[PDB]
């Protein structure tokens, strides 16, 4: 069963006004007024946003406007703001008792790194491990480097970094675990961990002390 | 002496010859009957199989019905306890909804929340054509054989 | 208010079979369908089927003929969504959704459920603390699978609370941390614990921090 | 001398001759079969004639039960409307009742004031013709030719 | 001197004998033909008899359809007054009683206490039967005649 | 009560359009047919058609197919016919009447608006005091087009009082006069005032008489 | 679309037992049980008087009862008043949606005038107008002559005499307007009304004074 043609991504500005398209047969939004729109943001579950073509749901805002013609229904959304930027699916009934929702859409909008370097626990130094976190945060768009230093030399052992991942406020965040034994924790002198958000660095640094 | 057993010779081949010329024609007399009956047989064939086309027709016209009542008599008494009017738990009205729901028959198509379509198996132009009743078998006709004579070879008087 | 809670994730072995509960609330439990869907990580949304609550009656998408099930307990108002034979493309987050008459309106949704089929052993995480306006957090390692919930003095405070995705260890171990800032004057003055919850290993634990 | 010459001209004439009556009927014959089959194959359409009409009338006892019915579940939801069961303003009755009144077809007739007469065009003899399933297309047949002989001329023993 | 009387005696009744042998073929081929023909009607009769079953099966149909709705819909109504959602002596809703039992038909049957049940005529096997479609007349064939050659007598040259 | 109320007179010319409206009280709006009539004066009743109020249902007459449209108002229970390209023939009194489930009865009826097709213009009445038992009236004189409502006393007295039906001056204006009946003693020590009313030029005057 | 025959008009006597008949073809009577019939008075709406062809509304008197035979409906009277002359009409459904109403019949039942003469008031007169108004009241049978004399003579110019017209207590009613300039008002000495009803004749006077 065919899912619903829906654009991988969109993207535009704050304030202007864009619109989704989702295409499919006659057998299913041509056939039938019952596509709906949904609106998704990372680690959330969806939110309808449009019913019956047209039908906004109490409580959301009026800029979201739907519209079927033919096969095809369309979803506008006048004045682009920050929240709007999410992932959009279009779903239909489908004929014979069967609903299919579309491919998706990723609605983006067209910001330095919040470094946080927090050292090895005493018990995890205790239970015979070590491990140096570092944590950025609220860095736009989602594209940066990190780097782990042993006083002055490039570690790279066990670094565990994890992708960027996007924010409720339209950011990006990361993480990464620098495991070693407390062996060498205590030998080298320090550890550093330099992140690097569009050339920009910045570098964290912490030491057994 | 003039031998006339020539004379006599000439005769009889004509007798046989016409006598040919009429066999021959009456064969194709046959065949020109036989060509025709199977194209009015199978022209009537035809017209059972539109008329066999038309009951399934009609058919489909039943079904839809169904689909159109039960459903709409089901959304009634599903409304009956969407407004409360009667107990959800009604023993009695939930027998009725299995009752109706089991007599849905296959046109009927649940769409979500209680809700059944009547996918139309017979059409707009369906109905025209059930509605129409154009049939006509037609005319049939089979032809006739004129009459066929045997000549005598006349005896050219040679005056 | 009209509302779904669905079971914690589950974490299954391929073949075998789980079973995911969505729980309503706020409404008549049999004036609506019960719509369950399914969603991969970082994918689209996979209608799967419905059921009516009434009677119990179910649709199945032919994709999923065979090996799902759907059921209900009416006196606890409750949908129940069974798949068998799993498999490793089974692994997604599972919603139910209540559908209302003659509506495509699919609301509200339940938080998800993610389900995991990988072939792994359940294992409890290790909290560590992490001391230091000033920040501070608490260190979850060596868990398997994913997900936990992560809340600070019981849900009593949202403000500066981080939780950051998490990662997986070559070891099969995942490993996250969940950070918070506040004031430095609050130091010394303010008992900051971090609760944890690992349902699929059920580990409950708190962890103060402390300089 | 008897010349016999008048003899052999009076045989030959004679095998010709019922020849010819041989020939002759073999094209009534002919004719005799035709003739009859049209008759057959109208009467074979006649009976086609009927059974299409059968349909038709079985249609209309289609159409008169969607009036039956559909303005019954009316005249039973806007009697929910009119002893205060439901808000008239109920917004899934005034749609039900939409659909019902949008699946009445043809035959029902409002009569006014939200009621709906069924003027049925399957009256009680259509009925009664349809329950009597007296269909018969009929016996057919068709005839036997005997064989024909042809006679040689008998030589008159002149005793 | 030799008699030749024999010879071509022997002559013209082999023009005759073999034209009859030609008119025996034919008489026949008239037959031949003509008991095909009656074997092919009462097939297509057959046939018709076929269809106008199909006809009674599906008007059964119809009538197990009209015992479905209105009954069902009495039911209904019944639980309407059983319930006291509507006066049970509400004149309207008495009205719409009467006026739905005079409907009824013929499928269906009380059992007591105002409740009906359709007795169903068009069983599985009928459903099955009207559904399937399986209506085929058939092809239909008739013999073509060869044709047939008299022949006159070789006159035996004595060599 | 049930009841009806019509709009008032209405002039036009021809060509032009009409919208007559009757308002519904004392009853459900919406569980009732609007049926529509008009008489010529002094002439039969002709039916026009019927309008749902429920559903929107209309049904119009042969005769009047293509120029007359039949809606209402739900919220303040008030059909509405709209009559376009009049003639001089539509020049009648226009009835609302309610019909009632499976009945033939219409049943109340409204009072009637009268529509005058003609080339025309309008203009308000002059009134003019008639002072002598004796009897007192007022002259209404030279206004177009009918009808106009007179009472007396704001209607707070209906013994003797009779209106006199209107005449068609050779100049094709109206007049009339309202006349009542009052005892002698009662001259001088009652004020008696006439108040008309000609809702087409909208004027509302009063004129008290005296000897 | 063909109207119901009614008579033209019947006539009886109070006290006495009458019937109007309304004919119509098979498909609106007699295929329909919905034949009604109303009473409308002059100056007044139609009111319903009976309906499905027997049935009585409330408050309607049990003299008047409704019949039906074939495509013939009949109203009989018993019992006539005075409040029972009026128009008639018979109204039936015609199929196809379709209500017809019958030509109607004017019943009616088997007294000298009221004149009153109003000459010109003060302020029409400042208006450079004159008029003298006849009314009359309370005649029966409605038929009345007018006639206008300037002190005793046929004035004849723009009198505008109505039509007798029906009054609610079965009599009738009528109005002269005699239209003259006030200089033709002080001058003539005199100006009278005269009315002939059924011989007598009944004259009023007025005069500048």
């Amino acid at each position: 069963q065919s899912a619903l043609t829906q654009p991988a991504s969109v993207s535009g500005s704050p304030g202007q006004s864009i619109t989704i398209s989702c295409t499919g047969t006659n057998s299913d939004i041509g056939s039938h007024n019952l596509v709906s729109w949904y609106q998704q943001h990372p680690g959330k579950a969806p939110k309808v946003m449009i019913y019956d073509d047209s039908k906004r749901p109490s409580g959301v805002s009026n800029r979201f406007s739907g519209s079927k013609s033919g096969s095809t229904a369309s979803l506008t959304i006048s004045g682009l703001q920050s929240e709007d930027e999410a992932d959009y699916y279009c779903c239909s009934y489908a004929g014979s008792s069967n609903w299919v929702f579309g491919g998706g859409t990723k609605l983006t909008l067209l910001a330095a790194p919040s470094v946080t370097l927090f050292p090895p626990s005493s018990e995890e130094l205790q239970a015979n491990k070590a491990t140096l976190v570092c944590l950025i945060s609220d860095f736009y768009p989602g594209a940066v480097t990190v780097a782990w230093k042993a006083d002055s030399s490039p570690v790279k052992a066990g670094v565990e970094t994890t992708t960027p991942s996007k924010q409720s406020n339209n950011k990006y965040a990361a993480s990464s675990y620098l495991s070693l034994t407390p062996e060498q924790w205590k030998s080298h002198r320090s550890y550093s961990c330099q992140v690097t958000h569009e050339g920009s660095t910045v570098e964290k640094t912490v030491a057994p002390t | 002496g003039y031998t006339s057993h020539g004379a006599h010779g000439v005769a009889v081949a004509a007798d046989l010859k016409s006598t040919q010329e009429a066999i021959n024609k009456i064969t194709k007399n046959l065949n020109s009957l036989s060509e025709l009956e199977v194209k009015n047989l199978q022209r009537l064939s035809g017209a059972m199989d539109e008329i066999h086309n038309e009951i399934l027709e009609l058919d489909e016209k039943v079904d839809d019905l169904r689909a159109d009542t039960i459903s709409s008599q089901i959304e009634l008494a599903v409304l009956l306890s969407n407004e409360g009017i009667i107990n959800s738990e009604d023993e009695h009205l939930l027998a009725l909804e299995r009752k109706l729901k089991k007599m849905l028959g296959p046109s009927a198509v649940d769409i979500g929340n209680g809700c059944f379509e009547t996918k139309h198996k017979c059409n707009q132009t369906c109905l025209d054509r059930i509605a129409a009743g154009t049939f006509n078998a037609g005319e049939f006709s089979l032809p006739t054989f004129d009459s066929l004579n045997i000549t005598a070879a006349s005896l050219n008087d040679d005056g | 208010q009209v509302q779904l809670v669905q079971s914690g994730a589950e974490l299954k072995k391929p073949g075998a079979s789980v079973k995911v509960s969505c729980k309503a609330s706020g409404y008549t439990f049999t004036g609506n369908y019960i719509h369950w869907m399914r969603q991969v990580p970082g994918q689209g949304l996979e209608w799967m089927g419905w059921i009516n609550p009434r009677t119990g009656d179910t649709h199945h998408a032919q994709k999923f003929q065979g090996r799902v099930d759907m059921t209900r307990d009416t006196s606890i108002n409750t949908a129940y969504l069974e798949l068998t034979r799993l498999e490793s493309d089974d692994t997604a987050l599972y919603y139910c959704a209540r559908c209302v008459f003659a509506t495509s309106q699919f609301d509200p949704w339940g938080q998800g459920t993610l389900v995991t089929v990988s072939s792994a052993s359940t294992k409890g995480p290790s909290v560590f603390p992490l001391a230091p306006t000033a920040a501070l957090g608490c260190l979850v390692k060596d868990y398997f699978p994913e997900p936990v919930t992560v809340s600070w003095n019981s849900g009593a405070l949202t403000s500066g609370v981080h939780t950051f995705p998490a990662v997986l260890q070559s070891s099969g171990l995942y490993s996250l941390s969940s950070v918070v800032t506040v004031p430095s004057s609050s130091l010394g003055t303010q008992t900051y614990i971090c609760n944890v919850n690992h349902k699929p290993s059920n580990t409950k634990v708190d962890k103060r921090v402390e300089p």
